[PDB]
């Protein structure tokens, strides 16, 4: 409850801030509160950490919480030149969306009641909608808003009714006791619909291959501050919840995993394949993101402890790397407004350091050792391989294509001739370098100490 | 103990100095050549403490992440292999340093180039030294990506980029197998450590060895995976000399070398290894017979050498298989560097057919290339002998499939073949390079470089064959033609290739036969295995996946459905009208029903 | 590590006692809710109870 | 122009080291004594 | 040389004997069982390390 | 519906099929009733044409559904699992597909009518309360 109050407190500070100083206020204090968030990380080796009756802090949540606190300043640094000509009241209105959003995240990670966790889980939907719809560019964003929305709700609503049901068929809905009082549900037919009811929402919010259609069309549209959250976090939280509710279910999961393991094991290779031939970059990144989330979702469903370790690691790593690629693409989009990848051409020739960030970022996208991305991925391949010796033949193809398109986005938008007439480029601001250095440094330090990121298992 | 770890770690420091202003200075690189020099000087010592008393060591200074049961940790085993191999790499790479200072002396960003050199070598050290398998994987993949950064050095021309992407692609295809094995040892042996795995696997492993074999095929450019290596010559020469000659590609079999006893557990592994390594020697050497680039020829050569040593593993003689590498590096670095001297001398014209006949124009390079070609050829007391002869002889006296041995024979013939091709066209003829002659062998550092590699190139075979403990246990009896065969096949090579080449000199235009077009089209293999599957996939990834599967059905099935049904329903219920008699009568019948 | 363990955190004990009290409370609510549903089904079934009678 | 990049590195290195020194030295002093 | 020393935890009765609904028994005994589990993992770590030691130690 | 409910199992396919035909006919008369009520046909003969249309269609759907269901029960002899209705469910749409002379509407009707029927059987098995 200590970290959460100041996060509320920035709002008065934002509104009362002097009209041309607000960015500094929000930035500085968001950084501070990040550092305060960091003290939470300690956890415990046995019992899940506890607080109030209404919050707790499992090891599974803590690295995520630290991340979520960490992103706000970043989105500020990205945004604060993207917008300028906007009126003061409107801007001041704008950062409120962001911070209000993370406030809902800090609340929805520590949970504890799964109904509280749900209502916040779905409460996140509003500010991100407002941001996608009012500050996205080009027309399609309007339509995009809808896809982002109903796909969540159409998933979430049954989950809601299901939750209420359980607290009637058993005692409390609270997480700790339900972790302890847990008892198997089995076959029949009612129990199966219980299963899908308690899974489909979580498997929508982190896109599944049959359902992911909204996600690219969100990322095409949203202003970058919306993109960073919509990619780096919300997917991951859907994963967090699905890791939560699996305390119940079993043994039924053994019987119901298969169809989703097919949509995932096939959808990964598939979406990655589509990823190999996009017209424009901002989408390419998005499909890369789905192509990695499929790994998380099988990692959850095979339910082996290695698979949850790998689940956690990959969730965080993909968070940072995806956000990084997005800001790193928006920079080009601002310098030339091309959006289409083909126009950028020989961008390396005209400026170097960005090429370096392209290198680091893509390089960890493909995941090579000892990136936490990689190590996150290798575990789940291990447990998957334990689950079925054949499965490797699928995973391997992923590790093929994720190489290719990743390097591809590098070599197509960089190496090669400059376009001649594009005079628009203007030699890299300090905030740009500052920003992406801020993404990538934590990501590299973090490899030194995995043991604090692997999570509860 | 302190010694080896120092002979690694000091290499790291210049990269650290990369942010320091000295890096921005022209002055930087010579600190690097000196750095590798000291590194070598230090590097000899462990080998000698390894000599007379023969001790070996493993250290694992720091556990990195303690999982349940498994606790992986970095661990530098320093066995025979890892100790012996380091001075070699330091040595040749030091020569490459000195060479590159001249080869690139005009070039901007040269400092960055050296940074990438050291950055590569250190990863190579990560690979040769690592005990714990995962650490072997970081060394693996990291070497791969350094290969990518260097191949694309002249990033402007597209061909460099395609070459780079191609190399990363085939390496990755190997990496699939590497991961398969890497998982399987953990699932079964519960390990990722050579101690564990060697200990617990007396039983036959029916499958991990083959995927690991595929990984070994990755870097090593076996037949199924050869082409990236020829295409990797497109990067600037000192790079290709650096690692495509030796320091990179040999590691791909080095991996397989590390795991000999498990291979020994199976028969099918030694089998298939031989089964393929032979045919890649042959199939590569054939293309090597008839090319026109200096460097392509030398490339096909190096891969063919790799196939040969690959059967050397597959013949169940790992020790010699390792022995061949240590000799091989000197030879190949010699060839690429002298070739670099030619190419730089002439304003860079790789094509032999307009390469001059300059036997006298650059006499020292001539000498160098001669001892080099003789070394690769396998002359009886020169350095290449102590590998090649012992190898192919051991293959002879071993029980095995014979047809592969036959392939080893044609291959070792063709070695002499292309090796005479390059000599012939490079030197003997009356010169035919375009007039003006900027030729200038002179520039002392280059001289010193080639000098040192010659020195190793002649003494090392004898010195090292002598100093090493007799793990080989020699086969020396029946019959006499046994030992002769290695020579006579060579002699047939020079006689046929040279008389043929002279017959090319006698007017009479002819037009190519099919065999010529075949072997000179690199086996047709790139031109079919690249223009085909890539087309079916990139088409498929749009003809289907990007389009109808996911932009047009997957959206039809549930957004567009509901969105249409509500169009129909909504226009149906809200029927605009509103005449009373209508719905009012509807109230009636709904009452009658109710 | 010691100094951090002093200035910031605490022994497990507080965590442990807190967890204890939590589990007790929430358990009590759980059982009470179930019992309440029993009482309600019966009381509506019979009308014998004070608070469903019409 | 290479000015903007080198400036960025000057800044970044300057701060990471600015706080960097007191910390490293503090760790060393803690190592040798207590 | 101000210094630390080892901590140890007292035994508690196990889940098998606490009744079907006490949470506190299930909880105390749960933490005990968990500690015991982690411990056992550490022991297997040790025996593997001794295995590696023997393996390398042979010539 | 109580009449239709006493299948039993799937024995005597005709006895069942007649009942399903009856239900389909009933719903057809209702839909025809509101349709006439809210879409004033103009010229009453056209109105009876309309009601003849809907009535016959829904009756047909009920017939074919019923008998395919019971036949599947009397052939697979599983006979109790929900899939046993689903074929008939899938069949029903095709019937609807025939009168509409459209592959599209017939195709969709197959899938959704199938899933609905399957849920119905599943519900009889599980005593789902709906109301």
């Amino acid at each position: 409850l200590k970290i959460i109050i100041p996060t509320t407190m920035l709002l008065p500070m934002t509104w009362m801030s002097k009209h041309n100083m607000i960015w500094i206020n929000a930035t500085v204090h968001s950084l501070l509160i990040s550092l305060i968030s960091l003290s939470l990380l300690n956890q415990l080796g046995e019992n899940s950490l506890n607080f109030s009756l209404t919050f707790f802090s499992d090891s599974l949540s803590a690295p995520l919480l630290v991340l979520t606190t960490w992103l706000l300043p970043l989105m500020l640094m990205a945004s604060q030149s993207h917008l300028s000509k906007e009126t003061t009241t409107r801007k001041k209105l704008y950062i409120t969306m962001l911070i209000l959003l993370q406030l809902f995240l800090i609340m929805t990670f520590t949970a504890t009641e799964l109904i509280l966790f749900y209502i916040l889980f779905e409460a996140t939907l509003v500010p991100t909608l407002i941001i996608i719809t009012r500050w996205g560019n080009q027309t399609e964003r309007l339509n995009a808003g809808l896809y982002f929305l109903f796909y969540t709700l159409a998933g979430s609503l049954p989950l809601l009714v299901a939750l209420v049901y359980i607290q009637n068929t058993t005692g409390s809905l609270n997480f700790l006791i339900i972790h302890y009082w847990s008892h198997p549900l089995s076959n029949s037919w009612s129990n199966i619909f219980m299963w899908l009811a308690c899974i489909m929402a979580f498997m929508v919010k982190m896109p599944l291959y049959g359902l992911h259609l909204w996600l690219p069309k969100a990322h095409v549209e949203a202003p970058i501050a919306g993109s960073m959250v919509l990619a780096a976090v919300l997917l991951k939280l859907g994963g967090y919840g699905m890791m939560r509710i699996t305390t119940i279910l079993n043994p039924l999961t053994n019987y119901m995993a298969y169809p989703f393991l097919m949509l995932s094991m096939w959808g990964m290779i598939m979406t990655s394949s589509i990823c190999l031939r996009q017209t424009d970059l901002k989408s390419l990144i998005a499909y890369s993101s789905v192509s990695h989330m499929a790994l998380v979702i099988v990692a959850i469903m095979i339910q082996t402890p290695w698979s949850f370790m790998g689940a956690t690691a990959l969730m965080i790593a993909h968070g940072l790397t995806s956000s990084m690629l997005f800001c790193l693409a928006n920079t080009n989009y601002e310098r030339v407004h091309s959006r289409t990848m083909i126009l950028a051409r020989g961008l390396q020739t005209l400026l170097p350091l960005m090429a370096t960030w392209w290198l680091m970022a893509s390089l960890t996208n493909l995941a090579l050792p000892p990136s936490i991305n990689l190590i996150g991925e290798l575990f789940i391949i291990t447990a998957s391989f334990s689950w079925s010796n054949i499965t490797i033949i699928l995973m391997g193809m992923n590790m093929m294509i994720t190489a290719l398109y990743s390097l591809y986005m590098l070599i197509t938008t960089q190496r090669g001739k400059y376009t001649h007439h594009i005079n628009n480029i203007k030699a890299s601001f300090t905030r740009e370098n500052a920003l992406m250095a801020l993404h990538i440094l934590p990501l590299l330090l973090l490899t030194l100490n995995p043991k604090m990121i692997l999570g509860p298992l | 103990a302190s010694l080896t770890l120092t002979t690694l770690i000091i290499l790291t420091i210049p990269i650290m100095m990369s942010n320091s202003n000295i890096y921005k200075t022209n002055l930087y690189p010579n600190y690097v050549k000196t750095t590798v020099s000291y590194a070598f000087t230090l590097s000899l010592v462990p080998l000698l403490m390894f000599m007379h008393t023969g001790q070996e060591m493993i250290i694992s200074n720091w556990h990195w992440m303690t999982l349940q049961t498994v606790e992986l940790s970095l661990s530098f085993k320093m066995d025979y292999f890892s100790v012996m191999f380091i001075p070699v790499a330091l040595f040749v790479t030091w020569s490459i340093m000195e060479f590159s200072m001249w080869y690139m002396h005009s070039d901007p960003f040269i400092n960055r180039f050296f940074k990438y050199l050291v950055l590569f070598l250190i990863t190579m050290m990560i690979l040769v030294t690592a005990n714990n398998l995962f650490q072997l994987f970081i060394g693996w993949e990291g070497v791969g990506i350094m290969s990518f950064l260097l191949i694309g050095w002249w990033h402007g021309r597209t061909d460099a980029n395609t070459a780079a992407l191609q190399a990363i692609l085939y390496n990755r295809i190997g990496d699939i197998g590497f991961v398969l094995s890497m998982a399987w040892f953990l699932t079964h042996s519960n390990a990722w450590d050579l101690q564990q795995i060697f200990m617990l696997n007396n039983e036959c492993p029916n499958m991990p060895l083959i995927g690991l074999l595929l990984a070994a095929a990755g870097k090593s450019a076996q037949f199924g995976l050869h082409p990236w290596l020829p295409s990797a010559m497109e990067g600037p020469t000192p790079v290709s000399a650096l690692l495509h000659s030796s320091t990179m590609v040999v590691a791909g079999v080095f991996l397989l070398i590390r795991f000999y006893p498990l291979m020994e557990t199976n028969k099918l592994v030694q089998t298939m290894t031989l089964c393929l390594g032979a045919i890649t020697t042959l199939f590569t050497a054939l293309c090597a017979i008839t090319q026109n680039d200096i460097k392509k020829i030398v490339a096909f050569s190096t891969s063919s050498q790799l196939g040969l040593m690959m059967v050397t593993i597959g013949i169940n003689q790992p020790h010699l298989a390792f022995l061949h590498i240590c000799m091989h590096a000197f030879f190949k670095a010699m060839l690429f560097m002298c070739s670099g001297s030619i190419i730089h001398s002439l304003n860079d014209e790789q094509d032999i057919r307009k390469m001059g006949g300059l036997y006298k124009a650059m006499p020292f390079t001539t000498t160098a290339l001669i001892i080099g070609s003789l070394a690769l050829t396998g002359m009886p007391y020169l350095t290449g002998f102590y590998s090649k002869d012992l190898i192919i002889e051991a293959v002879n006296m071993s029980y095995t499939n014979a047809w592969a041995l036959l392939m080893t024979l044609i291959a070792t013939s063709l070695t002499a073949a292309y090796s005479t091709r390059i000599i012939f066209f490079a030197f003997l003829g009356k010169p035919r390079f375009p007039p003006l002659v900027l030729i200038n062998e002179n520039n002392p550092l280059l001289i010193n470089s080639i000098k040192r590699l010659l020195i190793g190139s002649i003494f090392a075979g004898f010195i090292i064959s002598n100093n090493i403990p007799p793990m080989t246990v020699p086969n020396t009896t029946m019959p006499l033609y046994m030992k002769m065969t290695a020579l006579i096949v060579t002699i047939m090579g020079f006689m046929l290739a040279l008389e043929l080449n002279n017959t090319t000199y006698y007017l009479k235009f002819k037009y190519p036969s099919q065999t010529y077009k075949f072997s000179n089209m690199l086996g047709y293999y790139p031109s079919i295995m690249h223009r085909l599957p890539t087309y079916h996939n990139l088409s498929m990834s749009q003809k289907s996946a990007s389009s109808l599967l996911d932009l047009i059905w997957l959206e039809t099935i549930l957004p567009k459905t509901t969105s249409f049904i509500q169009m129909k329903m909504s226009i149906m219920v809200s029927n605009q009208k509103g005449l009373i008699k209508l719905y009012f009568l509807s109230f009636l019948i709904t009452i009658m029903i109710s | 590590s010691r100094w951090i363990a002093r200035t910031f955190y605490d022994g497990p004990e507080k965590n442990y006692e807190k967890t204890m009290a939590i589990l007790q409370i929430e358990a009590e609510k759980a059982e009470l809710r179930l019992k309440e549903l029993e009482v309600r089904r019966l009381m509506r079934a019979r009308g014998d109870g004070p608070w469903y009678q019409y | 122009s290479g000015f903007y990049d080198r400036r960025f590195l000057k800044l970044m290195r300057f701060y990471i080291l600015l706080t960097g020194i007191p910390v490293a030295i503090g760790i060393t002093l803690v190592n040798v004594f207590i | 040389r101000y210094y630390y020393y080892h901590r140890e935890f007292r035994r508690v009765p196990d889940i098998t004997e606490c009744e079907e609904k006490d949470i506190l028994c299930m909880f105390e005994a749960e933490m005990q069982w968990r500690r015991d589990y982690k411990v056992d993992q550490e022991i297997v770590n040790i025996i593997q390390e001794r295995l590696k030691a023997c393996q390398q130690r042979e010539g | 519906l109580h009449k239709y409910s006493d299948i039993p199992e799937g024995t005597e396919c005709h006895r069942k099929a007649y009942a399903s035909t009856s239900i389909g006919g009933a719903t057809g008369l209702i839909v025809s009733a509101y349709s006439i009520a809210l879409k004033p046909p103009a010229s009453f003969l056209e109105g009876v044409a309309r009601t003849g249309r809907y009535t016959f269609t829904s009756a047909a759907i009920g017939a074919i559904f019923g008998l395919t269901s019971c036949i599947s029960a009397q052939v697979r002899e599983k006979p109790d699992d929900p899939l046993n209705y689903f074929i008939g469910g899938c069949a029903g749409g095709l019937t609807l597909g025939a009168r509409t002379r459209s592959y599209g509407i017939g195709a969709a009707a197959c899938a959704y009518m199938g899933l609905t029927a399957a849920l119905v059987k599943m519900g009889q098995l599980e005593g789902w309360q709906v109301f």
